[PDB]
């Protein structure tokens, strides 16, 4: 149920 | 009101990403959304003040999720209005938050001048730290300023820093070093006397200078190159490092842990204003620091058995010269450390040759002659391998400060009468003849070699220092004097009956290994004596017999490099492998005689040790015109001949010695090999003992192994093993007299 | 009447009779003599000679005291005191080896401060205020203006465009300048330029962008330099001023006493350096910034042009294998080390120290043109690698692998002629006689790139042969002639339109060393290797076992154990081919755990000891450091082949007990003493199966470390390229098969690593 | 044959 505008959210840390 | 963290630069990149760009870190946000959301979290926004400038768009149920998920992955920050734009961002860039930053440098802090520091040096420095928002009390922390750190007065403000446990930080910014740091914290680093101890040592020229200027009867102002920009440098550099302390300390007095960004604790940093060159030197807190340890700990190890256990073997240490280095890198520092420094001395592209220099050590001098005869001897690598060459030069340099004595060694007052057979007169280790002691003046002041020195008679009637030693052999506790068992035991004018030799003493990643060692060195150097002071004629090694390239390889080098190299066989009644390296210039001025020795159970070792002595002593020196020789050895080198010396080349009498002629007596287990040797030893007639000079600020285990009548490589003609060795397995028909015995000392 | 002094910087201690000591902070000195005892009193800086000769005309007499001066004078103790200094100054300058009557007249040249970017006035006027104190004046600049010594630059960041017009004027003007970041956490520092001698901005601008993949990928995608300078406490900055005002005044000074006098100057300054302290951890960097000398500003950007069309001068190279030690070339090209002014960003040992045994290091990688978050994490990975049976040769490894990845990169100047396939003629090698992919593979190439599981089985487009396109000139060692490659095959990232991309440079024959002729020879034997692991792995074919215990070598029994002890089996096979040229894959499981972690390593040499060598220390680099990490937090491209794979589903990796061991003897000797007869050896080997054997040179001068691509048109790389040719050809040759395989029973799981 | 005080003259680094 969770919207797909959510759910896509990632946090990287690129260094 | 909401901001993400205000060191990261935002870049949005439309459709999915906007990147999160820092000076030392960067980040990639992933989502529509954060392109969104994220260009109103700079501060200028609330929770309340942006739903109303975007719904329609994203409801508040997204924006709540999305300013949840930023939160407990670390995004997202308050805000403290106390604290400029770039203020906040210096502490968020270290991973604290900008409110808890400006109520930590609320904490206040009280400056000290000590020695000739100005109170307008003083006002400067509090001038930079109000500018960062750090007042001073006219405390969490003391500041003081100073212009040396053995400045005296130091002493007193660390024993009631030690009382009353303040946590205080020690700067000097004047001179073309800058001093910053350490941060004393009582009862966890080390105190300014443990420090103060390790600056004593590695200041030789100004010690002894004081010591000339005392005997005409605690430091001298060097400190004299300051511009006001490197004044100024150092006092807000420090002003820096004391907010961070204070920031850290704040946060950590809460949350222990979890803030771990470094500071001056423990730590000195030197930046040098004239050449440009940081470092930072590491203050290990000493066990045995008479102000802040416990200064009994070496008498009392030493008067407790020795403990020897299994070590297996992994060239049989039982650790890598990599490691070995790694774990004891840090004692290489000419202000915190015991190492001045460790120098690769020869050519990286040469394979074959590595020589390390390894510079520093200390003494006793009261004389410019002196000094300088300190601060020439210096610590040396050797090895086939660079990494071994290092080990080697690290250790010995190790080797050589541990046993220098200090004042906490194990000992006691007694004459030799009321100690009984458990002392060891000091004749049994030295072995100068009768004649030797009775023209001592005469005989030292001719000199071409100072290790020859002679010294006064021991007079048994005089009560001295005993130093307790474990004997290995019957399994407990002997004495020899304190003199012999330590460098630079200070002596009466009038009972100079030794100085504190190195024969025997070595270094080891364990005490079994360097007592290993400590022995080994003690049957070469017997084993050179019995041949150099006969003259007698011994056999060469086929080197091509061992499967060891690189005997045959460096013999190859030599030969490309004006020289011959051979090996001669040493090995004597013990039995155990030993070898001297001999080598001469064949073309040149002079000859240049130059040796190295080495013993060990397996002779490929032993044979390896010699010639890489041959080579860090003579190669480098063939460097150096005849006329720039200032080695101990010079006159050696210049005029000596092999014509003159045959008992120096090999005798075609006898047969090449090859590996078969050597039996295998090592263990895989070192212990095992200790113990094989103090029986081989025990069967010859002789006692081995050991002193352990280890010292707890130091770690890296550091021994002097005594066979007492085992013979020094030096001019020391007593009665013993000397005259009766060579006869007793053939060498000789009939013993030498003393007359006989080699006029010519052993130089190297 | 000028006042004469020991040198201000040492404290004089006189002890009595014959000595005195003079102490500085960095140096100590003794004078010996009953004179000396009796004159240095004299000379604090009070006295002139006539007043000293008075002063004493009680016992020493003039003709003495001159005597005494002029040895002190020759020694470089004693100088003229400068009035116009205070001691502390002096002695700075005294310390430095400068008499401070000069460094007095030094300091008085004026400077100009130049701001860039968003560098406030107030920041400005207090660089201006630290100069002041110390002596030094300032002046503002303009666009034609008269000359002056120094011109200093503050800027917020190092990449900003105005920087390249201003090292225009600088280079045209022969204008020396400084550059200078005392904003941020991190305080930049130098170089100072000076035109004709250093490197010039533009030199340093070429490192920087390289350096800085995030940042430059970022304004890819977002189609330049952006910022990052937030973090800035004012004792921080303040910090980075007046450090920058003594650097400042060491550079003038060291320039004044250069003017005339040259080379008599010894202290460093910032001339072709930068300084980098972080404030926020502690630590201090010196990067070191080479002038290119291809560099399209300050240089012949034109050099590589030039040589590429140069015929290849190839020479003896004895060996004492490799022409010199890992610490020979650590030590060279250690200062290509450097995240600002270099091309490699680390150098560390990742490997426990205690154990012997297993030599790894990591070397920084360096860059790619990615224009997505998906290329920067591929373009980020893929760190460069050293290995090693010694610590040392991992070391070098690791270094040289870094350099030479760097160096197969598209700058822009590289030597190439634009031309169709017809001009050429016959002197053209088509592009698809290297890669050598099948006509069914070209045919669906973009349905099986959409489903490939490994990145580098890309099957490119077809080459049009109508197209005019850069060829790029290689040289034939085996017809000792130039021949010519598409430049896309010859160097990384060479863009190509988008309707046209029939090619990505790989990385296969690629390689560095101390010479051509050591690159050349590796870049070989790197090419064997992988051809020798298509035939093996595609095939599927059983080899055989080597018996490691009878190449008189104790290291490879010794790493077995090793294995064994942490969890592992340790076995190679024989891959070995119609080359002859010794070949081998080390082959390692574990035992026990959630899964298997297959895990290999190749290597190829005319002496199969250092082949088996290379194929088990690369067994060790890819896997030993990657087991203590659990399968949930694996990365890393393979990471699907450790976890799912196991044994059983490749019985081709295990040594088939049919065939006996492979020992030391089945391998001729047939390699020399002479790296450059070694290449020959191998380029003749190849000419009996057919196969011509080019050369690339890429030694960029400005890193000195040669390096090379070698290219061997027909042989094999280990990824799925299964065009007609040796991939099915050979195996039938040497009676590995009685029949060729098809190319649907080629194995269709793509070789992992 | 140089007077003893100047002969004796010498200079060096530490
Ligand atoms: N790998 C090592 N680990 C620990 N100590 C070592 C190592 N190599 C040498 N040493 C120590 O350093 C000192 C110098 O060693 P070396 O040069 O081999 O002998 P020497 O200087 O007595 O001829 C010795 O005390 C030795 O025990
Ligand atoms: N001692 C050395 N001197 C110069 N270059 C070296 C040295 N050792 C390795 N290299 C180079 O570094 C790169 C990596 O070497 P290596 O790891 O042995 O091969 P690979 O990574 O291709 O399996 C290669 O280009 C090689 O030529
Ligand atoms: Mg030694
Ligand atoms: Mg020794
Ligand atoms: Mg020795
Ligand atoms: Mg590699
Ligand atoms: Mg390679
Ligand atoms: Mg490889
Ligand atoms: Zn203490
Ligand atoms: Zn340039």
């Amino acid at each position: 149920q969770l919207s797909s505008q959510l759910a896509e959210l990632s946090e990287e840390a690129l260094g | 009101l909401l901001q993400i963290q205000p060191h990261f630069h935002v870049e949005v990149i439309e459709p999915k990403q906007v990147y999160l760009l820092g000076e030392q870190a960067n980040h990639a946000l992933t989502g529509q959304l954060y392109c969104q959301i994220l260009p109103l979290l700079n501060g200028q926004y609330t929770l309340e003040q942006i739903v109303e400038k975007l719904d329609g768009e994203v409801p508040p149920e997204y924006i709540d999720y999305v300013l949840e998920r930023l939160a407990e992955k670390g995004y997202l920050t308050e805000a403290a209005p106390e604290l400029s734009s770039e203020v906040a961002a210096f502490w968020s860039e270290l991973g604290i938050a900008p409110p808890v930053a400006a109520e930590a440098l609320r904490q206040p802090v009280t400056l000290t001048p000590v020695g000739n520091i100005s109170e307008v040096t003083v006002a400067a420095l509090t001038t930079a730290l109000r500018d960062i928002g750090i007042s001073v009390q006219t405390t969490a922390l003391n500041v003081v300023l100073t212009d040396d750190y053995l400045q005296p007065e130091l002493a007193k403000i660390n024993k009631q820093a030690l009382e009353s446990q303040q946590t205080w930080l020690l700067v000097k910014p004047v001179g073309s070093v800058l001093w910053l740091g350490p941060v004393f914290v009582p009862g966890k680093t080390g105190c300014w006397d443990c420090l103060a101890h390790r600056l004593r040592g590695n200041r030789e020229v100004e010690a002894s200078v004081l010591r000339q200027k005392q005997a005409q009867q605690g430091c001298l102002p060097t400190a004299r190159a300051t511009l006001p920009s490197t004044l100024q440098t150092g006092l807000q550099f420090a002003a820096t490092e004391i907010a961070k302390w204070i920031v850290k300390y704040h946060v950590n007095a809460t949350a222990p842990g979890t803030v771990f960004f470094p500071t001056l604790d423990g730590k000195i940093i030197t930046l040098n204003h004239s050449i440009l060159d940081l470092k930072s030197h590491i203050l290990i807190k000493r066990s045995q620091c008479p102000t802040c340890g416990d200064p009994k700990i070496l008498q009392h190890r030493g008067f407790e058995p020795l403990k020897l256990e299994s070590r297996p073997k992994q060239g049989h240490r039982g650790t890598t010269p990599e490691q070995t280095v790694q774990k004891y890198q840090h004692l290489i520092s000419p202000v915190t450390g015991v190492v001045t420094e460790l120098v690769r001395i020869t050519d990286p592209a040469n394979p074959l040759v590595h020589t390390y220099r390894a510079g520093h050590s200390f003494g006793s001098a009261t004389s410019l002659r002196g000094l300088r005869n300190t601060l020439k001897h210096k610590s040396s690598g050797k090895g086939k391998t660079d990494s071994q060459s290092k080990a080697s030069g690290l250790c010995e340099a190790v080797e050589r400060y541990s046993g220098i004595f200090q004042g906490d060694e194990p000992r006691k007052r007694a004459t030799l009468a009321e100690l009984g057979d458990l002392a060891i007169h000091p004749e049994q280790c030295l072995c100068f003849s009768d004649g030797q002691y009775a023209n001592r003046e005469t005989l030292n002041e001719q000199a071409t070699v100072a290790h020859d020195w002679i010294p006064q008679r021991f007079d048994a009637s005089q009560a001295i220092e005993w130093t307790p030693v474990w004997s290995l052999t019957e399994q407990t506790h002997k004495y020899l004097p304190t003199a012999l068992c330590y460098y630079h035991y200070p002596l009466p004018p009038e009972h100079r009956f030794a100085r504190g030799d190195s024969n025997g003493n070595a270094a080891g990643n364990t005490l079994e290994e360097a007592i290993l060692q400590g022995f080994m060195e003690l049957v070469e150097r017997d084993g050179v004596a019995l041949w150099w002071y006969n003259r007698l004629r011994r056999p060469a090694v086929d080197l091509g017999s061992f499967n060891e390239p690189y005997f045959v390889q460096l013999q190859q080098f030599y030969r490309e490099n004006d020289r011959d190299l051979w090996v001669l066989d040493l090995t004597a009644d013990l039995g155990i492998p030993a070898f001297a390296g001999v080598s001469n210039r064949k073309t040149g001025s002079s000859e240049r005689l130059i040796l190295g020795f080495g013993a060990h159970l397996d002779p490929t070792i032993a044979i390896l040790r010699a010639v890489t002595e041959v080579n860090q002593i003579g190669l480098e020196l063939d460097k150096v015109p005849d006329e720039n020789l200032k080695s101990d050895a010079t006159d050696w080198l210049i005029t000596e001949k092999l014509a003159d010396h045959p008992y120096l080349l090999p005798d075609t009498t006898q047969p090449l010695k090859t590996a078969q002629d050597y039996p295998k007596r090592w263990s895989d287990d070192i212990y095992t090999d200790v113990m094989t040797c103090v029986n081989i030893a025990q069967q010859a007639g002789l006692e081995t003992l050991v002193i352990d000079q280890t010292r707890p600020d130091i770690g890296l285990n550091v021994v002097k192994v005594t066979v007492p009548g085992m013979r020094h490589f030096w001019s020391r003609f007593g009665e013993g093993r000397l005259y009766d060795v060579p006869v007793k397995l053939g060498w000789l028909d009939e013993p030498l007299t003393e007359a006989q015995m080699n006029p010519t000392p052993m130089p190297f």
